[PDB]
RNA sequence: UCCAUUGCGACAACGAGCGAGACCCCGGCCGCGGGCGCCGCGGGACGGCCCGCGCGAGCGGGAGGACGGCGGGGCGAUAGCAGGUCUGUGAUGCCCUCAGACGCCCUGGGCCGCACGCGCGCUACACUGGCGGGGCCAGCCGGCGCCCGCGAGGACGCGCGGAGCCCCCGCCGUGGCCGGGACCGCGGGCUGGAACGCCCCCGCGCACCAGGAAUGUCUUGUAGGCGCCCGCCCCCACCGCG
């Protein structure tokens, strides 16, 4: 019936994470699913010496890993748990693009 | 303050606790010359003694002078906190007092004598001329 | 003897190691019109006015 | 090297200190300190008295410095 | 504390709604990490900053700098306009400059005529061009070789 | 209101009035306090308590329906600790005096209790604005 | 004109000019903000500083040493006090005095190892004015150190002495020394 | 000619390739869309216009423009070094050790010990300043209320929130003094099984008056000054990354 459900999309790659939302909004064309809030990027950072022994000019690697995430809490109870499964099946299967649904 | 011409009683050179204070410096800071008396213990002492702390040292008077002397020897009997005394506790008395110039020499001296007889570690480093607190001496303060 | 101020005309470029010194073909805008040469330090450009203490000197 | 009294004993505080400036137009605590050969706070207090008298006025007061003028000349 | 790009500041939701609408013109000005937002409505004439009269803004010595857009021109048009500026960012001076830029841009828009607008543009830009066009330069990063953007840690060749 | 008059005059005038009316009454521990570990010496003036109280009340009026904790005010009186042959580090002021001040204000119904902390009660706003207009002239 | 940019709102800037033709166009004494401050990125060009207001240059050199690097408002206040003092003593518009002091300082001859047989070469105007400013600032700074009198009194005294042409001043002494030692090498 | 084997134009040479460029991240202007939290997709600047030159590529000046001529970073050719690392690893050849063990574990101590030489840094030698009261604005990002205690800290309960320099008012007044805070003596607390570790309070108040021969770094939001978070971390940052 109505559950005030939530949709959350978490991933690293900007390309898929932006293409997947387009399909989701297509699927929510008639169920009223609307714009997603795009959270500030969680740019994780790490630094390390490039030399295992610490010889020579002190240099530093700088790797970082971003965590883009979007939220489609629009459905809420607007949709039924019957098609919430339908919401979760017609969507494409991307290898890594974690998602979770809560009320 | 509010003084241009000098007091008729102007004492140009004060003396206390075998220490002499010149009578042209502000009162609170001049008293610091006494060993055992700083600023914090100064502005507090005078105020309990009903004394202006921004008047030149040369302007005070006996009645004020002696009044300050009293609080300066038996202070706890005047409200000053017990956490403010320089000697927050004593080894033999077990109480809390404030010591001054006349008897501040026998406060690190007799302390040392106690260290010696007990053969403590801290006393030994005090005899060979070494640091007492955990301090690096490999390259610090070379003589 | 009096240092007379000069009007600059044409500059022949730097003429030293380490730079700094620049050549110039000044002339007297005091109505004399004597196109002479001179040496100058620091930034300089056309139309600059210079005060020479040696009315008659040469360099090249 | 140089010792300055912090207060005039007597007389000095009117015969001259309040008069040396009177034969002046502009002044400042440091100008008089170097002139009158005494400390600064004395100049501060004396200038207070003088402005209260009304002869000496202000032109640019600030915490760091306060120029004065001899309005009564 | 405020970033400057917060949705709340940009839309000035702090003001109550019934008074929000009466403000028509919208303007913007910035310098370095500082964003100033100005809302204008025609009126008897008055200015404000972060809920403060324009006069009593405390660089004190820079009052003429915050008011230059005004004394450059006549008070004739400034008489009929009222502003409620809201600023947030880094540094007193940056806020000052952003505010004067916003004042200039806002007054320029409200003229409502293009030719007089161009004339005012010519007058104002003749004086300090950075009263209309923003300033681009911004703080740069620091490399690990040294302890500053360009300075390097002292090297001992021996 | 207050926002059209500088804090310099308002604080001092309100302090004088607050002393005359006997609203706040300096306790005994105002004799030997330093106001914050950051400082080194003690206040020179003899009525710092009332200035502090007036600045606090102005702070509460400026914050409207928002609520300010006792510590939240203590970070606005922070200073810089020096004299340690190491880089200077910032530190917070003292909270006991602030606590006593807010207690004295709240006992007079000028300061309402909220969910967290407190805020200016309507009569307190009335009084602040009243003194502001009285001194505006 | 529609507005009269009076510095500090006390001294008009309308009737000011340097008699010397050597550096008249190299001293910007027409366009001045009401206060010496300005964020404009002067010197981005090569000769851009030629138009920068003179007073702004003057305040930009009173924060030379590392203890005062970045403090400009103090310098504005200092210059204000100095101008009060100058107008007080001399009685004429200070800006004229400042331009005279800058003009009298500034060598007209220097010694360089052209191409050490140092030779005597002439000097560009911009260097002249910059050196005048720098010498004034450093001469005032030197005296005030470890001395009772304040910075502003030293600044005012230096400016009056310079505009008076007196060799008593530090800057005039330096200029005379440089010119003479250059004449030695001609 | 170009910062560049970057290009124009020749020649017993003809025709290709790698590196350079292009490329990727970040920031300044504008547009669309969406929006709990400002975050996704695109336009724009190209030696393009004018004037000088030069066949030529390209150099000088002037405009208009958010920005004008390699804006800051990442990537990094061929060949080479007896450069460092067997103490980073289920990466390893050969040696040495293998039942009184160099295996693994437990209790203590040590790596900090100091007549001396110097390498990167930190604090100062003061009035362009020190102390007290007050006003006030940042970003990488971010947790707060009440009550005791001078302070450091402590008992409770919930989800809520940002600074130094600087400006204003006063005191100090050239005195190694209210500059300086090393060293040392009582005391109150925190972490931890365990203080030799770290904080706060009273007291004492070392050298230091701008530093020789020598030497290092730097061109716009740059040097310099001012502070704020992360790293390793039971406690602690004068260090390093930002």
């Amino acid at each position: 019936m109505h559950q005030k459900y939530t949709i959350i999309v978490v991933g690293k790659d900007l390309k898929l994470v932006e293409r997947y939302v387009k399909s989701i909004v297509k699927e929510g064309r008639a169920f009223g699913i609307s714009g997603p809030c795009r959270a500030p990027v969680r740019r994780l950072t790490i630094t390390t010496r490039k030399s295992p022994c610490g010889e020579g000019t002190n240099t530093w690697h700088r790797f970082e890993l971003r965590m883009y995430k979007r939220t489609f809490w629009v459905t809420c109870g607007g949709n039924d748990i019957s098609t919430i499964l339908s919401k979760t099946v017609v969507i494409p299967g991307i290898q890594v693009t974690v998602e979770v649904e809560e009320p | 303050m509010t003084t241009i011409v000098q007091p008729n009683d102007y004492r140009d050179l004060l003396r206390m606790f075998n220490t002499n204070i010149q009578g042209k410096v502000v009162l609170e800071c001049a008293l610091v010359g006494i060993k055992g008396i700083g600023r914090r213990f100064a502005n507090v002492a005078l105020k309990k003694a009903n004394i202006d702390v921004h008047k030149r040292a040369g302007e005070l008077t006996a009645a004020e002078e002696d009044a300050l002397m009293k609080v300066l020897e038996d202070p706890l009997s005047h409200g000053i906190p017990a956490w403010m005394l320089n000697r927050n506790n004593d080894f033999e008395s077990g109480k809390d007092m404030h010591i001054l110039v006349n008897t501040i020499a026998s406060t690190h001296r007799a302390d040392l004598e106690r260290l010696r007889k007990t053969r403590c570690e801290r006393g030994v480093r005090h005899h060979h001329n070494l640091k007492v607190r955990g301090q690096h001496t490999k390259s610090t303060g070379r003589r | 003897p009096e240092p007379i101020n000069a009007r600059v005309i044409e500059v022949l470029g730097r003429t030293s190691s380490r730079g700094g010194i620049t050549q110039v073909k000044v002339e007297f805008m005091t109505g004399e019109k004597r196109q002479i040469i001179r040496n100058v330090i620091g930034p300089v450009r056309k139309d600059d006015i210079l005060v020479l203490m040696e009315s008659e000197r040469e360099a090249r | 090297k140089v010792d300055y009294p912090t207060l005039f004993a007597d007389e000095a505080a009117m015969n001259e200190a309040l008069k040396f400036i009177k034969n002046s137009k502009c002044i400042t605590h440091t100008q008089i300190c170097e002139r009158l050969r005494v400390s600064v706070a004395l100049a501060k207090r004396v200038m207070r008295q003088l402005v209260k008298s009304g002869d000496f006025a202000i032109v640019s007061k600030s915490s760091r410095m306060t120029i004065f003028k001899n309005m009564t000349k | 504390m405020a970033k400057g790009n917060r949705r709340d500041l940009l839309e000035r939701n702090d003001i109550e709604v019934r008074e929000r609408d009466k403000y028509t013109v919208h303007t913007l000005g910035k310098k370095k990490n500082s964003v100033a937002v100005a809302f204008v409505k025609a009126g008897k004439g008055d200015i404000l900053v972060n809920n403060v009269p324009l006069a009593l803004v405390r660089p004190e010595i820079l009052r003429t700098k915050v008011s230059e857009p005004i004394m450059i021109l006549g008070e004739s048009l400034f008489k009929g306009l009222d502003m409620n500026i809201k600023v947030a960012g880094g540094g007193h001076v940056s806020q000052i400059y952003a505010v004067r830029q916003a004042i200039s841009r806002g007054v320029l828009a409200s003229v409502k005529d293009e030719a007089a607008r161009s004339e005012l543009r010519a007058k104002l830009v003749s004086y300090d061009r950075q009263l209309v066009v923003s300033d681009p330069r911004r703080c740069e990063a620091k490399k690990f070789g040294g302890r500053g953007a360009r300075a390097r840690r002292q090297k001992s060749y021996r | 209101s207050v926002t059209r008059v500088p804090a310099d005059v308002f604080i001092n005038s309100f302090a004088a009035h607050l002393k005359n009316r006997g609203i706040i009454k300096c306790p005994a521990f105002t004799d030997y306090v330093k106001t914050g570990v950051s400082r080194q010496y003690a206040p020179r003036d003899a009525d710092w308590f009332y200035i502090k109280a007036a600045s606090v009340i102005r702070h509460f009026y400026i914050s409207g329906s928002h609520s300010i904790g006792v510590a939240g005010l203590a970070r606005k009186y922070s200073s810089l600790q020096k004299g340690k042959t190491t880089p200077h580090h910032t530190k917070r002021a003292s909270c006991k005096v602030i606590r006593s001040i807010v207690s004295q204000f709240l006992g007079q119904k000028l300061l309402i209790a909220g969910e967290r902390g407190r805020h200016i009660s309507p009569n307190g706003r009335k009084m602040v604005e009243d003194f502001a207009e009285g001194l505006q002239k | 004109m529609s507005l009269e940019v009076a510095l500090f709102n006390k001294w008009p800037l309308t009737d000011v000019k340097c008699q010397d033709e050597s550096l008249e166009a190299y001293i910007s004494i027409d366009n001045h903000s009401f206060v010496p401050h300005s964020a404009g990125r002067w010197s981005a060009k090569r000769f851009r500083k030629a138009k920068c207001p003179v007073v702004e240059r003057l305040t930009n050199s009173l924060m030379m040493h590392g203890r005062n690097s970045g403090k400009k408002l103090m310098a504005m206040k200092t210059v204000g006090e100095a101008f009060e003092l100058i107008n007080l003593y001399t009685g004429k518009n200070p800006v004229q005095v400042l331009v005279d002091a800058v003009a009298n300082s500034g060598p007209r001859e220097d010694s360089c190892r052209i191409g050490v047989r140092r030779q005597s070469v002439d000097v560009s105007p911009l260097r002249r004015v910059n050196i005048g400013i720098y010498n004034i600032a450093t001469g005032a700074r030197k005296a005030a150190f470890r001395k009772v009198r304040p910075f502003a009194e030293c600044l005012a005294e230096e400016i009056m002495n310079a505009a008076a042409g007196a060799d008593k001043s530090y800057a005039i002494s330096q200029r005379n020394s440089v010119e003479r030692i250059a004449v030695s090498n001609r």
